[PDB]
């Protein structure tokens, strides 16, 4: 029963991580590659 | 678990797993 909303819940926080991630990335230094920059952003919203 | 992920070792889905 939870679970039912807590998809939707869920969706909304990862969206606004992605977003502060997005801020900070583009904050610290303007990396050509997509894979660097991407695999790299995820590593640091995994790990911050 | 105990916060030490080495993206060295794993990284070369995942993230809705662990939420």
């Amino acid at each position: 029963r939870m679970m039912k909303d807590v998809f939707f819940f869920l969706f909304f926080l990862s969206v606004w991580l992605v977003a502060y991630g997005v801020t900070t990335q583009a904050l610290l230094h303007p990396d050509g590659r997509l894979e660097w920059i991407f695999r790299r952003v995820l590593y640091r919203p995994y790990l911050q | 678990i105990f916060g030490q992920i080495p993206l060295d070792e794993i990284d070369e889905l995942v993230t809705f797993l662990l939420v």
